[PDB]
């Protein structure tokens, strides 16, 4: 049951742009200062972090939301281009928060608000070259899920090992680096698109046009769809095909696949979550449930709770409906009514008699679970 | 539709399409037509009269149905239906016209168009400084090759 | 538009144009047409029927939109607009038919006009005694060869 | 009873240039690696192989379909040549996997779609210079069959020895080299043809132009009736003639033949398959139904989107019914009307109420098997 009372609970210690925004972390031709985490345009971006000069993954992964859908997202600079360290597993594309100093990492993105997704394209950007151990990287890859869980409303985008089989990626998720989480994803195969600064080639991680993908797949129809069919634009080709034999012991065990398909282009196949959990499988599921949760809880917000009473109860109960019958009205949810479709309670029973400082608790019933 | 006394009603008429026409106020103009053919004889050598012969079955006819959106939004989802066919691609496509019952979860009766269906016209309303209940209402006009029930 | 349930409105239709069309009251007759073509074969040396092809494509047809200034005043703009056409200089502009939503500030919808659209007609409203609500309004018709959304 | 309702039936593993084309695997000198298969044209054939020089079967085989109809091969490298172990079965052309590399031999098939037919030129070849006879040969031929089998939409096209009387023929199919099978084809007699390169004369197996026969009738006349009076435009002439009592002998045993008549030409004859099911007995049969598979399953992409919507039902019928009866109207069914000749059922019967990913299930008859 994920909170259906509060932004905390213990202590109430609190006293758009939408769901395309998202983050990224890693390394820039020149950049601002690296600490104050901004969101914008390729348009702007480009004019401050530079022309693919530094040959860093992020010049090209930005592209996610400007050569697919998108609007604007969130870049952490960690630093810059060596004229004419970072590649260890403690600052950059790390939890590099620099105690309570919002340092460049997933620490920095703590006070910041409106973002779905968070990537770090630099993290591999020196696999080879900074003797980035499974370990440096493991490791990082599990502060990212970790901010993720901790914040509660994005999710993490982890990139597979650099250049490996099939058998090699069964092993290292069910042997050395699984990380069962409703938190995060995972595509396998990497994709080649050019890069004009110098020439025709270059390799990049599923990601960035990836991420694209969600923010086109939103403004198509709802989040409860999935991106399960459909083309990623500005790829030019994949390094490997993934066959049935194949998508067969990749799919169980929540391994994205993107294929080229003889006829259709290349485009994203595999829609699961990187999580052991059944009930969190499915990617349009969980997201389902984030998109409703940023949008009730902006919704009814009101500061400091006066009196605990049923006028309160009443309000909440009345608007909480009202958002709801809308996704029934839609396609959105399953049932032949409301009545069935959806359920909200809030009376004394969520609200008991001991009244002691926060009330307000909304139970609240989806389609099957219960929030 | 518990007793034979019933009839459809205008609840829901609703369309399978590829093309996003997502909320509409109406359709019209849905016929099934078969050619009839008339020839006049007159009878063997006797004293009767003629015969006129009106069994003779002729192929059937084609025509298009009328389908009105409510209005004018953002969203060009039939403009660019219309730039593709004047473009010069094939760019038809099946659909189906649905009638639906007061208990809208029993939806007995579709009507098949043909793949080649495709978009001729796309007619705006007038626009005139206080009429208030016009409300810049959008026709779309589809030929259907062949309708099936 | 925070929903998908609104529609355009006559809010306010307004004109791009560098002739001083300064103050409306409408603009109709707008619309976009493919012409359609329609042939019947009989079939391929067998026991079937023959088809009709309607996924024939034949060029694109144009037209004008009727426009009317409320009414007449002292500013002799559109008929010296129609002045110059007569005196034999191809005088013709480029116009932009703009629909504007609830909110002003968001003009979500424009039609581009032709280069080459020119005005053949003005026509004058009835001047009778007594009348009261008949107020001298003038219709001005504009060929349009090509309307692009 | 032919898949129907998935690519994959147990596990969701499911999440141009034209119909007539082949794959040919054989060796060649101075020719592209094995990896980079190749989709070729007779003119860029050469480039990749050279003017017949190598003495190979592949040149044969591409000019000979080459120039009958079609449109485009894949040629297959394999391995390399000797101034003026590539031949060997294991290390080439045979069951080669490389680890899923798909780089050699048979292993880069399901790698590689949009092929219909496959053969092999240079393998019946190696059986002397290299001693490759008995098992090393039969070897690849199983592998051959074995990969049409597998991936259900591919017809291998398989040689008999080069010198042989109508009664060995007969005993090694039935006793030596029987194969019993949906995938594959052999003619009986082998062809005398010529190559520039060296001269005026060269024997040449029954492959390679008969790709051409199908690629000709299929895409000139369609797949209704069978190629089985075409000309064999690039015949000189063959090596043997045969008579009555052969074709007698050949008949019944599923061995098609080839025939010079006197002032007819060269001609195919034969239009049966290598296997002793009934339903199975004509190549016409089994080219149509794999036609048909290919047009419905690429006509679909409904793969991953509300598993559990019936709408999906009604759609799935429209789709399929216009699809055949447009057929029907042409020369596809033995059928007054569509009535008694196609049928199409999509239903809660069909797609159980558990509502298992495993649904698209459609039951249809093709003019009567059911699929």
């Amino acid at each position: 049951m994920p909170s259906y009372l509060s932004p905390g609970v213990y202590v109430e210690e609190v006293a758009g742009v939408g769901t395309s925004v998202a983050a990224f972390v890693g390394l820039a031709p020149t950049g601002p200062l690296n600490e104050p985490t901004l969101v914008t345009n390729w348009t702007q971006y480009v004019a401050a972090f530079g022309d693919f000069t530094g040959g860093y993954y992020l010049a090209h992964s930005v592209y996610g939301f400007f050569n697919n859908g998108g609007s604007a997202a969130y870049v952490v600079r960690v630093g810059g281009s060596a004229e004419d360290q970072a590649e260890s597993a403690h600052p950059g594309p790390a939890q590099y928060l620099g105690d309570s100093s919002d340092r460049t990492g997933f620490g920095g993105l703590e006070a910041i608000d409106e973002i779905s997704m968070v990537a770090v394209p630099d993290l591999m950007a020196a696999y080879q070259r900074g003797a980035i151990d499974l370990e440096a990287v493991k490791a990082v890859q599990l502060g990212l899920i970790a901010h993720c869980e901790l914040m509660g409303d994005r999710v993490a985008i982890i990139d597979p090992p650099p250049n490996q089989n099939a058998r090699q990626i069964r092993v290292w998720r069910q042997e050395t680096a699984g990380y069962d989480s409703k938190y995060a994803a995972l595509y396998y195969p990497w994709i080649k698109s050019f890069d004009p600064a110098t020439g025709q080639s270059r390799l990049v991680p599923p990601s960035g046009h990836v991420a694209g993908i969600w923010a086109r797949n939103d403004s198509e129809r709802g989040v409860h769809k999935a991106p399960a069919n459909e083309v990623v634009r500005g790829a030019v080709d994949l390094e490997l095909q993934i066959t049935r034999g194949e998508q067969d012991l990749l799919n169980p065990i929540g391994v994205n696949c993107i294929r080229s398909f003889p006829g259709r282009g290349i485009r994203v196949w595999g829609a699961r979550t990187l999580s052991s959990d059944p009930a969190w499988r499915y990617l349009n599921i969980r997201r389902y449930f984030n998109y409703l949760e940023e949008s009730i809880l902006i919704g009814t917000q009101w500061v400091v709770f006066e009196p605990n009473d049923h006028n309160l109860w009443a309000r909440i109960r009345r608007n909480v409906s009202a958002f709801l019958v809308n996704e029934w009205r839609n396609g959105a949810l399953f049932g032949q009514s409301p009545d069935q479709a959806y359920y909200v309670k809030c009376d004394e029973e969520t609200n008991p008699p001991e009244s002691v400082d926060l009330g307000r608790v909304v139970c609240e019933i989806g389609i099957a679970p219960v929030k | 539709m518990s007793l034979p006394k019933p009839e459809d009603v205008l609840v829901a008429p609703n369309f399978g399409i590829q093309i996003d026409g997502v909320m509409v106020e109406y359709l019209n103009s849905v016929s099934n037509l078969q050619i009839e053919q008339d020839v006049i004889r007159y009878q063997q050598n006797q004293g009767t009269t003629g015969r006129n012969n009106v069994t003779l079955m002729p192929g059937v006819a084609k025509d298009g149905s009328v389908q009105v959106e409510r209005g004018m939004s953002q969203s060009s989802v039939f403009t660019q239906w219309i730039n593709d066919s004047m473009a010069g691609r094939m760019a038809t496509a099946r659909k189906n016209a649905t009638i639906i019952v007061m208990d809208y979860e029993d939806n007995p009766v579709k009507r098949w168009n043909l793949r080649n269906a495709w978009c001729s016209k796309v007619v705006a309303g007038t626009l005139k400084a206080g009429d208030t209940n016009a409300l810049t209402e959008t026709i779309t006009i589809v030929f259907e090759e062949l309708v099936v029930e």
